[PDB]
C-alpha cells in the first residue's frame, strides 16, 4: 500500500498493521462504530483501567 | 513569520497519554443568571484555560407550550402569542400569522395595503430590534454607555406603538381582514419623520465611538467567520445569511414579497467577509434603509401637488379645510379607489345595522370561520426568515400551527463558529446572533 | 522538546483515520493578526434592483 | 387609547351598561373573565358575579372591543401595585368603584374616540 | 347603497394535484398491475395488444403513458424508462427553466452587479454623507419641516377639540 | 359541645379538606412545619402574629403555608384585646396555640404573659366561639411546678389555665425537637464553629434527652386531629431511645466526623453571667438552667404510640442535617468529584 | 388632572364654570393606592373577611 | 473511543499523571466522565425481543452501578439504601415487563439514559429525582410515619378502606 | 426613482447649496499627514 | 402563474421505483411544491438532494409533525375529492413534513411522510443536514417520534426527570404535574394537580 | 499529512485554520451501514482458545433461553405492584439505638 510502511491490502480488506502483528478491538471499533455505544461495555481493559485507579 | 500550526491544535489518539485530556476541564454553568447569557440560557461550557472546548445548551427553560394553547383557542385569541414570540420585534410576528390567516381565507387585506401601515410599522419594529441588538453586543463587548442612547430612541418608537393601538411592547394590531382606520392620523407622520431626521443624529453618535474604534475592530474583525457552505448546512438566514455573502431577501422576491415591498426602492447590504464586523454593519446600514423605507411610504400617502391661480401661477392654499393643516392624508389611496367599501365602514357599525351586529356578535363570541386546508408563510423579520406552517381543518381554531424562527437555527449554529474561541470571544458571538429565547423556547 | 511530544503520533492518526469520515476528537484554537484588524477598513456591497 | 386598569361603567341615570351578554368573557385571550347572571327582581338581565383575574390579564383590550355597550373599559391608571396576590382577584365592587372614580377621563377619551369615526 | 358586491366572488383557492406511475415501470407491469392482464398470459402478442386496446379505452392515456393526472403543467411527454430521448428533453427543460427562472428576479440575480458592483464605504463621521441617498433623504425631511412650519404659521391658529358634558346627556 | 371534625385529606395544595384552622405563635420554628401540615392538604390558615421586624423571613415565609386564597397572617396584633382574638378564630373550627416563652428571654413576669396569659385568652376566646371543635396547646415534656427553670413552671400553668378553660383542648408536650432551623443541632454546629476549638458545657452532660424529628409532631398533630378520643388528653412525644447529653454530643461527633471537645465552666459562674448580663439566642439562663434537667417522657400521661406515630431514630433521622459541616479528612480520589 | 398630566389631553379640571369633563351624582372621589393599608381590597370568600 | 462513556473520558488522578507510573487508568463507570456529553447517538435498531431485552439489562446494570454516586451527590442516602434504590427501580422496570415492540423498548432505553446522565450531573433536583427510587408501599428511611389507617382498618378490604375514606371533597 | 440622482420622488431639487455645505463636512482627509506631523513634532 | 415555475420531477426520475403526488397550491408561494414521499426511501431521497446538482444549492427550512388521528373535517363535508391531499390524513397514525429551499431554482419544497407504524420509527436526515439535529430533537420529544441513526436523541424543550408527548392530541394543555415548594423537604417538588376551569 | 490534507502552512494562513480543520462537516453514512444484521461491539473470537479464555465471550446461553422464553410468552399482563400500606421490611431506621 502506497505510504502506509509494510501495511499489505488482502482481499475484501486493506489491513490495519504490518504483518504477523495483533488486531486490536478497540480501534476495530473506533473504526466500525465512529460515534455509536449502545452501552458502556466492561472489557478487560476498562476493569484493568479501573482496578489500576 | 514562521508556522506555529502544532501549537495550535491537539488531536487524540487511542491510549495515548500525551495525545489525552491532561486535565479536570473546567466544567462550568453558563446559566440563567449570567450577565452574558441574557435570560434563559443553561449552557454547559467546557473550558481549558478559558476556550472553549465542548458545548452543551439547555433550552426550554422558557418554554411554555405556546404552540398548543393557540390550537386550544380560536384564531384571534392566539395571535397575541405571536407578540410574545421574539419579543423584541413584535408587529412582523402578527404580520406572518395575518398573512398565514388570509392565505387560507384567500383574499387579501387591502385596506392595510393601501394605507401603508404594515410596511410603515414593519420598518420602525424593525429599527427598534437592530437598536437593541446593537447596543446590547456593545454592551457585552464593553462600551457600556451606547445602549442608553438606543434605549432612549426606541422609547420614541414605543410611543408611536401607543399612540395606534394603546400598549408599548404587546401592540395586537394587525388582523386578518380589519384595520383601525381611526387609528393612524396625519399628526402621526409629521413626528415620525421628526424621529427620523434626529435617528440620523443619534445613529451617527453611535456611529463614532464603535465603527473606527481599534478595540472594536480587534474584537470583532475575523471572529465567528463562516462561508455560504455553513451558511446553508445551518439554514441561516436574514443579517447573517446577507454578511455570508448570500443575496437573500424576502422583502425583494418577486414570488416571495408582501405588503407594498416590491413597488418601493431600497438597497440591501451584503458582507464579503462573513464575521462579526459585517453583522454589524449590515444592521446600522438596515437600519438607515428603514428610514429611507419609512420616508418613501408617507410620501406615497402624501399630497404634494396643490391648486395654483390661473393668472399669477400662485397657489390657492385652503382655510378651513383639513388638508391645510399638514400635507399627509393617509385616506387618499384608499378612498380613491375603494370607494364603495370606504362608504360602508364609515356609515354602518353593529350600533345601527342588524348585519353589522351579528357579525360582530359571532366574530367576537366564536371568531371567524377559516377553510380547512395547509398553508405556510413566511415574512423577513429582523432576525431572519420567520415563517408560520399551519394547517385547519374547517372550525373556528387551527388544528396545528407550526412555527419557524430562525433564532433557534442561530443559536444551533453558535457552537459551530465558537469552538477555539476565548470566553470573551463567546460572549461577543453570543452578543452578535440575535437571539431572543421567547421565539427559541415558545 | 516538551511540545514534540503530541506531535510524534501525529502522522500515523492522519494516515490511518480519515479526517472528514472517522470523526476525530481533537482541540484547537482560533488565532487573529492584529495588525490586520488594525488597518482593515469598513466597506459593504450595495444591492439594487436590476436596472 | 391606553389600556390600564378595568372599569365597569354607567349611564348617565346611573344604571349599569353591562348587560350579562358574556362577549367580554370568550373574547379574552387568558380566560380572566368569569361571569354569572340572574335575572334581577325588576326583571332586567344584570351579572350576579363578574370578576377578572388580574393576574391572568395580558391588557390587550379585547374585551373592551368586543362589549357592544361601552360597559368594560380599560381605564387610564396604571398605578396599581398590590401587596399581596388577593388584592388583584377583582370583583363586581372593585371594578364599579374603579368605573365610578375614573369616570370623567374615561367619558373624555371615549368621547374623543366616538367622534373620530364621525 | 350598493350592499351586494361587499363579499368576494374570485378567491384565490385552487389547487393543482399531479399524479404519475412509477418510472421504471413497464408497459407490461403497468398492464398487470392496473387489471387488465394477468401473469400467465405475458410475452403474448395477443394478449398484450387486447389489454393495450383495453386500456386506451378505459383510460385516457396509452398503456406507455405514466402520467396518471397532470393538472399542474397539462404535459403530453411522459418521461419512461424506453424511451430515453425523453430524459434528455427533460434535462434541456429543467436547464431553460433554470436559466430563466433567474433571468426574471428584479433584485436577486444580477449578472452586471457581479461584474460592476456597487459598494458602500465608511469614511467620515456621518455615515450619511457617505451616501448622496441620505443627504438627499436628509435634505427632504428639512423640507418638508419648513414647508409644514411656514404651512401652519401663515393660518395663525390652531382647531383644537374640546371636551362636551353635553355629549353624554 | 361538638368536638367532631370531618375533613378530606386526599387532597393537594389546590383541593378544599374542610379545616379551617388559626395557628398562634407561629414565628418560631413549629410554625412554618404545623401551618404547612395543615395547608397543603387544602385548608384556610391564619397567622397572627406582633413581630419585631415585619421584613425577617419568620413572617414572610408563613405564606408559603397554603395557596393565594388560603393563607391569611394578620399583624399587629394586640395579645391583650378580648376583640382581636374573636376576630381571630371567628371563622376557625381548629386552633393551634405555639405561643411559648422564648430562649433569650430570662424575666419571670415576660415568661408567665407568654406562657399562661396568652394561652388563656386563647381558651378564653375558643370557649366563647361555638364554632371551635378542636384545640391544640403546646407545653413541654419537663413542664412542672417545681420546676427551676421559669419557663416549664409558667408552661405547667398555662396548661392547668387552658384544661380549665376549655375542657376539651388537647395537650401536646414534646420532648425536644431537631430539624433544619432548631435549637439543638443548628446550635451545636454555630457554637463549635465560634468556638472553633470546643462546645462549652457547665455541667457533668448526664441529662437525658429524647430528641423527636420536626416531620413528626407535624404527623402526631394530623393524627390527633383525625382521632376523635384524643379531645381532653395530654400526650408526651419523643422519640424512640433515650440519651444523655454527653451520648448525643459523641453520637453527633460520630455521624460528622468532627472531634469532640467539650469544655468545662462550673455552673455557679455560668448562672452568674447569665442572670446579671444581657441574654440573647446563644448566651442565656434557660440554656444553663435546663442542661442540668431531664425532657424525656414520664409515663404519666399518653404517649406517641397512642397517636399512631412511629418516630424515626435520632441517628438516623438527623444524619442529613450535617452533610455540609462533614469533616473533610483523608479521602478517596473518587470523593473529589461532587 | 392625571390625563393633562400624562398628555393624553390639553383639557384640565375647573372648580367653576363650562368643564370639559362629566358630573355624575354617583362618582366617587380619587383615591390614592389603599394596598398594605387596613382598607385593601378584600375578596368576599377570602380568609380576611 | 469518542463518545462519553469511553475508557479514554477519565479524570486524571494527579496534574502531572493519568495513573501511577508505569502504567494508566481511570474510573468513568461508578463515577461521571471528566468531559461532559455533547451528543447522544441513537440505540441501533433491535430486530427482535431478545436485543431489547439486553439493551434493558445493560441500562439496569448500569444504573446500578450509577447509585452510591448519586445517593452520595445528591445527599438522599439517609432515606434509603443502594440496594433498597435498585430494588425500587427495578420494581419499576417490571411494571414495564408487558412490552413488546422493539423499536418502543429502543425509544424507552434511550429515555432512560438521558435521565440517568441528567441525575449524575446534577441537571435534575434531588427531590424531583427520587420519585424513581421511592418505595411503593414502604414508607422512606429518613422520617417517621402514621399507622393510624393500619390499626382502625385492620381486616377491612381494600374496598372498605377506599368506602371511608372519600375520593372527593365533603365541603362542597 | 427615490434611489438615484433627478428622481422626481425627491423634493429638495432647487438651490440648496448653503444648507448642503453647512450640514457636510468641505475637506477630504489624506493619508499620512497626521502620522507624519505627529512623527516629527513627537521626534523634536 | 405569472413566473417561471417547473415541478421537481427528476427527483422520481432518478428513484424510478416511487410513485410521484405532487400538489401546487395558491394558498402557498407560487414557488413551493408539495411532494409524498414513502418512509422507506426518506434517508436516500436526502443523499441525492444534497449532492445531486441544481439541488446542492438547498438548505433545510423546517420541520415537524401532525397528530392525524383526530383529524375531521368540521365544514363543507361534500367539497372533498379524491386529489386533495388533505384525503391522506385520514386513517394516518402520523405524519412528518419537511421544507427546504433552493437557491439556484428560487424554489420551495415540501415533502410529506406517511407514519402508520405504532413505534412511529423513522431515519434522521441529520447526519445531511445539520438543520435536523435541534429540529428532529424537538418533534421526536413533542410527538413521541422515534428517529434513528440520529446524533443526539436528548430531549430539548421538555423538564428534566419527565417522560411526555405534550403535542398529542390525547394530551390536555394543563398536564398532569404540578411544581410546589414543599417546606418539610426544603425544596421543590411535583405534586398531582387541580386547576381552575373557566 | 497535514499539507495533503489542505491545513494551512503559513503564519499568516493560521488566521484561517478553522476553515480548513473545524467548518468542514463529515461525510454521511452509507445507507448499508444501517441495513446490517448485527451491531454488537467487535471481540476475538476464542474458539479454538482454551476453556479459561473462552468465559471472557459473549454470552450465547442467554441469548437462547431469551429467544425460547419470548417465543413461548409472546403476550402476557401488565404487572401491578400494591400501593396499599405495609410495616417496613428493614425497621432499622425505627428501631436503631446508635
Ligand atoms: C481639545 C483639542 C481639540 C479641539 C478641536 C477639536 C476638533 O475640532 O477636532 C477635529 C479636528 C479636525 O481634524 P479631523 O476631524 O481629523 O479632520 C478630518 C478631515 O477629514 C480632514 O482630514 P486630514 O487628516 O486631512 O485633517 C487635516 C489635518 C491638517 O494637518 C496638516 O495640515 C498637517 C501639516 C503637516 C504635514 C506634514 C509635515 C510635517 C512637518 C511640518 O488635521 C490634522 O492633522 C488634525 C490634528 C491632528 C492631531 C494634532 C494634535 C496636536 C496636539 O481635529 C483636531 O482638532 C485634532 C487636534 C488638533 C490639535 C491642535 C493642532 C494645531
Ligand atoms: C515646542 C518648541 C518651542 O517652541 O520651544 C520654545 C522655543 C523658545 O525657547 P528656547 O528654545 O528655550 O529659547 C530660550 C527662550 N525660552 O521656541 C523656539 O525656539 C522656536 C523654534 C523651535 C524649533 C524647535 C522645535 C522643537
Ligand atoms: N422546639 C422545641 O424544642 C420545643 C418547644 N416547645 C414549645 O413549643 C412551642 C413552639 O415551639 P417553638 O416554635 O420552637 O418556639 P419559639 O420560642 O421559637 O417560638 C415562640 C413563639 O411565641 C411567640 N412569643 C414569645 N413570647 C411572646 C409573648 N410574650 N407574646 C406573644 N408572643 C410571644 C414568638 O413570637 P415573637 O417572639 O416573634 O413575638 C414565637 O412565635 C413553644 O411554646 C415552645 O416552648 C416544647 C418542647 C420542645
Ligand atoms: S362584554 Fe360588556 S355587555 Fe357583555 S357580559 Fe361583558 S361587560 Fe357585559
Ligand atoms: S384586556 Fe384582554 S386579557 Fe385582559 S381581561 Fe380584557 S380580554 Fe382578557
Ligand atoms: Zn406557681
Amino acid at each position: 500500500v502506497k505510504g502506509k510502511g509494510s501495511i499489505r491490502k488482502g482481499i475484501h480488506g486493506e489491513g490495519f498493521g504490518a504483518p504477523s502483528h495483533a488486531h486490536d478491538a478497540l480501534i476495530h471499533q473506533i473504526k466500525q462504530s465512529k460515534d455509536t455505544m449502545d452501552y458502556q461495555n466492561i472489557t478487560n481493559e476498562v476493569a484493568q483501567n479501573f482496578a489500576n485507579h | 513569520m514562521n508556522r506555529s500550526i502544532f501549537q495550535l491544535w491537539k488531536p487524540e489518539s487511542p491510549r495515548s497519554n500525551v495525545n489525552s485530556k491532561q486535565i479536570k476541564t473546567m466544567n462550568v454553568n453558563f446559566g440563567p443568571q449570567h450577565p452574558a447569557a441574557h435570560g434563559v440560557l443553561r449552557l454547559i461550557l467546557q473550558l481549558n484555560g478559558e476556550i472553549a472546548e465542548r458545548f452543551d445548551p439547555h433550552i426550554g427553560l422558557l418554554h411554555r407550550g405556546s404552540e398548543k394553547l393557540i390550537e386550544d383557542r380560536p384564531y384571534l385569541q392566539g395571535m397575541p402569542y405571536f407578540d410574545r414570540f421574539d419579543y423584541v420585534s413584535m408587529m412582523v410576528q402578527e404580520h406572518a400569522y395575518c398573512l398565514g390567516i388570509e392565505s387560507l381565507l384567500g383574499t387579501t387585506n387591502y385596506s392595510a395595503t393601501f394605507t401603508q401601515i404594515r410596511t410603515m410599522y414593519d420598518e420602525l419594529t424593525r429599527i427598534l430590534n437592530h437598536l437593541l441588538a446593537v447596543a446590547c453586543h456593545a454592551l457585552d463587548v464593553g462600551s457600556m454607555s451606547s445602549v442608553f442612547w438606543a434605549f432612549e430612541e426606541r422609547e420614541k418608537l414605543m410611543e408611536f406603538y401607543e399612540r395606534v393601538c394603546g400598549a408599548r411592547m404587546h401592540a395586537a394590531f394587525y388582523r386578518p381582514n380589519e384595520v383601525n382606520l381611526n387609528a393612524v392620523s396625519s399628526f402621526l407622520m409629521e413626528d415620525i419623520l421628526e424621529f427620523s431626521r434626529n435617528f440620523f443624529t443619534t445613529l451617527n453618535e453611535m456611529h463614532n465611538v464603535l465603527t473606527y474604534n481599534k478595540i472594536w475592530k480587534q474584537r470583532l474583525i475575523n471572529i465567528g467567520t463562516y462561508s455560504f457552505q455553513t451558511c446553508l448546512d445551518y439554514g441561516l438566514t436574514g443579517v447573517m445569511a446577507r454578511s455570508c455573502g448570500l443575496k437573500r431577501d424576502l422583502r425583494l422576491s418577486k414570488t416571495e414579497t408582501y405588503a407594498n415591498y416590491y413597488y418601493l426602492n431600497f438597497r440591501s447590504y451584503t458582507g464579503q467577509h462573513g464575521d462579526c464586523y459585517d453583522r454589524f454593519l449590515i444592521r446600522m446600514n438596515e437600519m438607515c434603509e428603514s428610514l429611507n423605507i419609512v420616508n418613501q411610504s408617507i410620501n406615497k400617502i402624501s399630497k404634494f401637488n396643490n391648486i395654483v391661480s390661473i393668472n399669477t401661477k400662485k397657489n390657492i392654499l385652503n382655510k378651513e379645510n383639513f388638508n391645510r393643516q399638514t400635507t399627509v392624508l393617509p385616506h387618499l389611496v384608499l378612498s380613491y379607489l375603494n370607494k364603495n367599501d370606504y362608504n360602508l365602514k364609515n356609515t354602518k357599525n353593529d350600533y345601527n345595522s342588524m348585519e353589522e351586529l351579528i357579525t360582530h356578535f359571532k366574530y367576537w363570541s366564536k371568531g371567524l370561520k377559516v377553510e380547512s386546508g395547509y398553508t405556510y408563510q413566511s415574512v423577513e423579520s429582523p432576525k431572519g426568515e420567520f415563517g408560520v406552517s399551519m394547517l385547519s381543518d374547517g372550525s373556528n381554531k387551527p388544528y396545528k400551527c407550526k412555527v419557524r424562527s430562525p433564532a433557534l437555527h442561530h443559536l444551533q449554529v453558535l457552537p459551530k463558529i465558537g469552538k477555539g474561541h476565548f470566553l470573551a470571544d463567546l460572549v461577543a458571538l453570543v452578543g452578535t446572533v440575535d437571539i431572543v429565547f421567547g421565539e427559541i423556547d415558545r | 522538546s516538551n511540545k514534540n511530544y503530541t506531535i510524534v503520533k501525529q502522522s500515523n492518526l492522519l494516515t490511518m483515520f480519515d479526517f472528514f469520515k472517522d470523526f476525530i476528537n481533537f482541540s484547537f484554537i482560533r488565532k487573529q493578526d492584529l495588525n490586520n484588524q488594525t488597518n482593515f477598513n469598513p466597506s459593504l456591497r450595495s444591492i439594487k434592483k436590476k436596472y | 387609547l391606553f389600556r390600564g386598569e378595568h372599569a365597569l361603567r354607567r349611564y348617565p341615570t346611573g344604571e349599569e351598561r353591562c348587560i350579562a351578554c358574556k362577549l367580554c368573557q370568550s373574547a379574552c385571550p387568558a380566560r380572566a373573565i368569569t361571569i354569572e347572571t340572574e335575572p334581577r327582581p325588576d326583571g332586567s338581565r344584570r351579572t350576579v358575579r363578574y370578576d377578572i383575574d388580574m393576574t391572568k390579564c395580558i391588557y390587550c383590550g379585547f374585551c373592551q372591543e368586543a362589549c357592544p355597550v361601552d360597559a368594560i373599559v380599560e381605564g387610564p391608571n396604571y398605578e396599581q401595585t398590590a401587596y399581596l396576590h388577593e388584592d388583584l382577584f377583582y370583583d363586581k365592587y372593585k371594578l364599579l368603584e374603579n368605573g365610578d372614580k375614573w369616570e370623567p377621563q374615561i367619558a373624555r377619551n371615549i368621547e374623543y374616540l366616538i367622534n373620530q369615526p364621525l | 347603497h350598493n350592499i351586494r358586491y361587499h363579499h368576494e366572488i374570485h378567491t384565490s383557492d385552487q389547487t393543482y394535484h399531479s399524479s404519475y406511475d412509477p418510472v421504471g415501470e413497464t408497459t407490461t407491469e403497468r398492464l398487470v398491475r392496473y387489471g387488465y392482464l394477468n401473469k400467465d398470459q405475458v410475452n403474448n402478442a395477443e394478449a398484450v395488444a387486447a389489454a393495450a386496446k383495453e386500456f386506451q379505452e378505459k383510460e385516457k392515456r396509452s398503456p406507455s403513458n405514466n402520467i396518471i393526472i397532470d393538472e399542474i403543467s397539462n404535459s403530453d411527454k411522459p418521461i419512461t424508462k424506453e424511451n430515453r430521448e425523453s430524459v434528455a428533453h427533460h434535462v434541456r427543460q429543467q436547464f431553460e427553466f433554470f436559466r430563466e427562472v433567474n433571468a426574471e428576479e428584479v433584485w436577486s440575480v444580477s449578472i452586471e452587479e457581479k461584474y460592476n458592483p456597487e459598494l458602500y464605504i465608511y469614511k467620515t463621521y456621518d455615515m450619511a454623507a457617505d451616501d448622496p441617498v441620505w443627504r438627499q433623504v436628509k435634505l427632504d425631511l428639512e423640507w418638508t419641516f419648513e414647508n409644514i412650519a411656514e404651512r401652519r404659521e401663515s393660518l395663525g391658529y390652531m382647531p383644537t377639540f374640546k371636551g362636551d358634558p353635553n355629549f353624554w346627556q | 359541645r361538638s368536638t367532631q371534625l370531618k375533613f378530606y385529606d386526599g387532597g393537594n395544595r389546590q383541593s378544599i379538606s374542610g379545616i379551617r384552622a388559626t395557628i398562634f405563635g407561629a414565628t418560631g420554628f413549629m410554625g412554618p412545619y404545623i401551618g404547612a401540615a395543615l395547608g397543603y392538604i387544602g385548608s384556610d390558615v391564619i397567622f397572627p402574629h406582633n413581630h419585631v421586624y415585619a421584613y425577617d423571613d419568620y413572617v414572610k415565609e408563613l405564606k408559603l403555608c397554603a395557596g393565594s386564597g388560603q393563607s391569611y397572617i394578620m399583624r399587629h396584633f394586640n395579645y391583650d384585646d378580648d376583640n382581636m382574638y374573636d376576630m381571630a378564630i371567628k371563622n376557625s373550627n381548629v386552633v393551634i396555640n405555639l405561643v411559648g416563652s422564648r430562649l433569650q428571654n430570662k424575666n419571670f413576669q415576660k415568661a408567665a404573659y407568654a406562657n399562661i396569659h396568652v394561652a388563656k385568652k386563647i381558651a378564653e376566646a375558643c370557649a366563647r366561639n361555638p364554632n371551635v371543635r378542636r384545640l391544640i396547646h403546646f407545653s413541654a415534656a419537663g413542664a412542672d411546678t417545681k420546676s427551676p427553670s421559669p419557663d416549664l413552671h409558667t408552661k405547667f400553668h398555662g396548661e392547668e389555665a387552658v384544661l380549665n378553660a376549655f375542657p376539651n383542648a388537647t395537650i401536646f408536650r414534646p420532648c425536644t425537637v431537631y430539624g433544619m432551623q432548631d435549637y439543638f443541632i443548628r446550635h451545636w454546629i454555630k457554637e463549635r464553629d465560634w468556638w472553633y476549638h470546643f462546645n462549652i458545657v457547665t455541667d457533668d452532660c448526664t441529662a437525658k434527652r429524647q430528641p423527636i424529628l420536626i416531620n413528626d409532631v407535624a404527623q402526631c398533630v394530623l393524627n390527633a386531629l383525625k382521632l376523635q378520643e384524643s379531645a381532653g388528653q395530654i400526650y408526651e412525644l419523643g422519640g424512640p431511645h433515650v440519651y444523655s447529653r454527653l451520648e448525643v454530643f459523641e453520637m453527633l461527633a460520630n455521624l460528622s466526623g468532627r472531634p469532640p471537645k467539650l469544655a468545662h465552666i462550673p455552673h455557679d459562674i455560668a448562672l452568674k453571667i447569665t442572670q446579671n448580663f444581657y441574654n440573647w439566642e446563644f448566651f442565656n439562663m434557660e440554656k444553663v438552667i435546663k442542661d442540668k434537667l431531664d425532657l424525656i417522657v414520664t409515663g404519666k400521661h399518653k404517649t406517641i404510640s397512642d397517636l399512631y406515630v412511629q418516630p424515626v431514630s435520632f441517628p438516623q433521622g438527623a444524619e442529613q442535617f450535617i452533610d455540609d459541616v462533614r469533616y473533610r479528612g483523608v479521602e478517596t480520589h473518587d470523593n473529589l468529584e461532587k | 388632572w392625571h390625563g393633562w398630566l400624562s398628555h393624553q389631553y390639553d383639557d384640565f379640571p375647573t372648580r367653576t364654570g363650562n368643564s370639559a369633563f362629566v358630573k355624575h351624582h354617583y362618582l366617587k372621589q380619587h383615591t390614592a393606592n389603599l394596598s398594605n393599608t387596613p382598607l385593601n381590597h378584600v375578596p368576599q370568600g377570602a380568609p380576611q373577611n | 473511543m469518542n463518545h462519553y462513556w469511553g475508557s479514554s473520558n477519565t479524570i486524571p488522578a494527579s496534574s502531572t499523571q493519568n495513573n501511577n507510573y508505569f502504567s494508566g487508568g481511570g474510573n468513568n463507570v461508578t463515577i461521571r466522565g471528566n468531559e461532559i456529553m455533547e451528543r447522544l447517538p441513537s440505540q441501533t435498531p433491535s430486530q427482535n425481543m431478545v436485543q431489547a431485552s439486553m439493551k434493558t439489562l445493560r441500562f439496569y446494570r448500569k444504573f446500578c452501578r450509577l447509585i452510591p454516586f448519586i445517593l452520595r451527590i445528591h445527599n438522599i442516602g439517609t432515606k434509603f439504601t443502594a440496594q433498597q434504590a435498585m430494588i425500587n427501580f427495578g420494581n419499576y422496570i417490571r411494571e414495564r415487563n408487558h412490552y413488546r415492540d422493539p423499536g418502543l423498548i429502543d425509544h424507552r432505553i434511550q429515555l432512560g439514559y438521558e435521565l440517568l446522565y441528567e441525575a449524575e450531573m446534577h441537571f435534575s433536583q434531588h427531590t424531583i429525582l427520587m420519585q424513581y427510587l421511592s418505595p411503593y408501599n414502604t414508607p422512606l428511611s429518613d422520617r417517621g410515619y402514621s399507622y393510624l389507617e393500619k390499626v382502625k382498618y385492620g381486616n377491612k378490604s381494600k374496598f372498605l378502606q377506599g368506602f371511608y375514606k372519600g375520593n372527593k371533597p365533603t365541603e362542597f | 426613482r427615490a434611489d438615484m440622482a433627478h428622481s422626481p420622488f425627491h423634493k429638495a431639487i432647487h438651490d440648496l447649496e448653503d444648507k448642503r455645505s453647512k450640514l457636510f463636512p468641505d475637506r477630504r482627509r489624506i493619508p499620512g499627514r497626521k502620522a507624519k506631523l505627529l512623527l516629527a513634532a513627537s521626534l523634536l | 402563474m405569472q413566473n417561471k415555475y417547473m415541478q421537481p420531477i427528476q427527483l422520481f426520475i432518478v428513484f424510478e421505483k416511487l410513485n410521484s403526488k405532487m400538489w401546487i397550491s395558491k394558498k402557498l408561494n407560487s414557488n413551493h411544491s408539495i411532494a409524498l414521499i414513502p418512509s422507506n426511501w426518506f434517508y436516500s431521497i436526502n443523499l441525492f438532494l444534497k449532492r445531486e446538482l441544481l439541488f446542492s444549492n438547498i438548505t433545510l427550512i423546517e420541520n415537524s409533525a401532525i397528530d392525524t388521528i383526530s383529524y375531521n373535517l368540521e365544514t363543507n363535508q361534500n367539497d372533498l375529492d379524491k386529489t386533495n391531499i388533505e384525503n391522506y390524513f385520514f386513517k394516518n397514525k402520523m405524519l412528518v413534513f419537511y421544507n427546504y429551499y433552493n437557491y439556484f431554482l428560487k424554489s420551495k419544497l415540501t415533502l410529506f411522510i406517511i407514519l402508520n407504524n405504532l413505534n412511529k420509527s423513522i431515519d434522521s436526515i441529520d447526519r445531511i443536514f445539520a438543520n435536523a439535529n435541534w429540529l428532529e430533537r424537538e418533534t421526536s420529544e413533542m410527538y413521541g417520534i422515534n428517529y434513528k441513526w440520529k446524533i443526539d436523541t436528548r430531549k430539548l424543550l421538555l423538564d428534566y426527570s419527565k417522560i411526555e408527548n405534550p403535542m398529542l392530541k390525547e394530551f390536555q394543555s394543563e398536564g398532569t404535574q404540578d411544581a410546589f415548594y414543599n417546606i418539610f423537604e426544603n425544596q421543590v417538588v411535583v405534586l398531582k394537580n387541580e386547576t381552575v376551569e373557566l | 499529512k497535514m499539507r495533503d490534507l489542505g491545513f494551512p502552512m503559513e503564519g499568516e494562513e493560521e488566521e484561517y485554520i478553522e476553515q480548513r480543520v473545524f467548518m468542514r462537516e463529515q461525510l454521511p453514512p452509507l445507507e448499508s451501514e444501517f441495513w446490517k444484521k448485527n451491531y454488537d461491539p467487535y471481540e476475538q473470537d476464542l474458539f479454538h482458545f482454551p476453556d479459561s479464555f473462552k468465559a471472557y465471550q459473549q454470552q450465547y446461553k442467554r441469548y437462547d433461553e431469551a429467544k425460547k422464553y419470548f417465543e413461548e410468552n409472546p403476550n402476557v399482563e401488565a404487572t401491578i405492584i400494591d400501593r396499599e400500606f405495609k410495616e417496613p421490611t428493614n425497621k432499622k431506621p425505627w428501631t436503631r439505638k446508635y
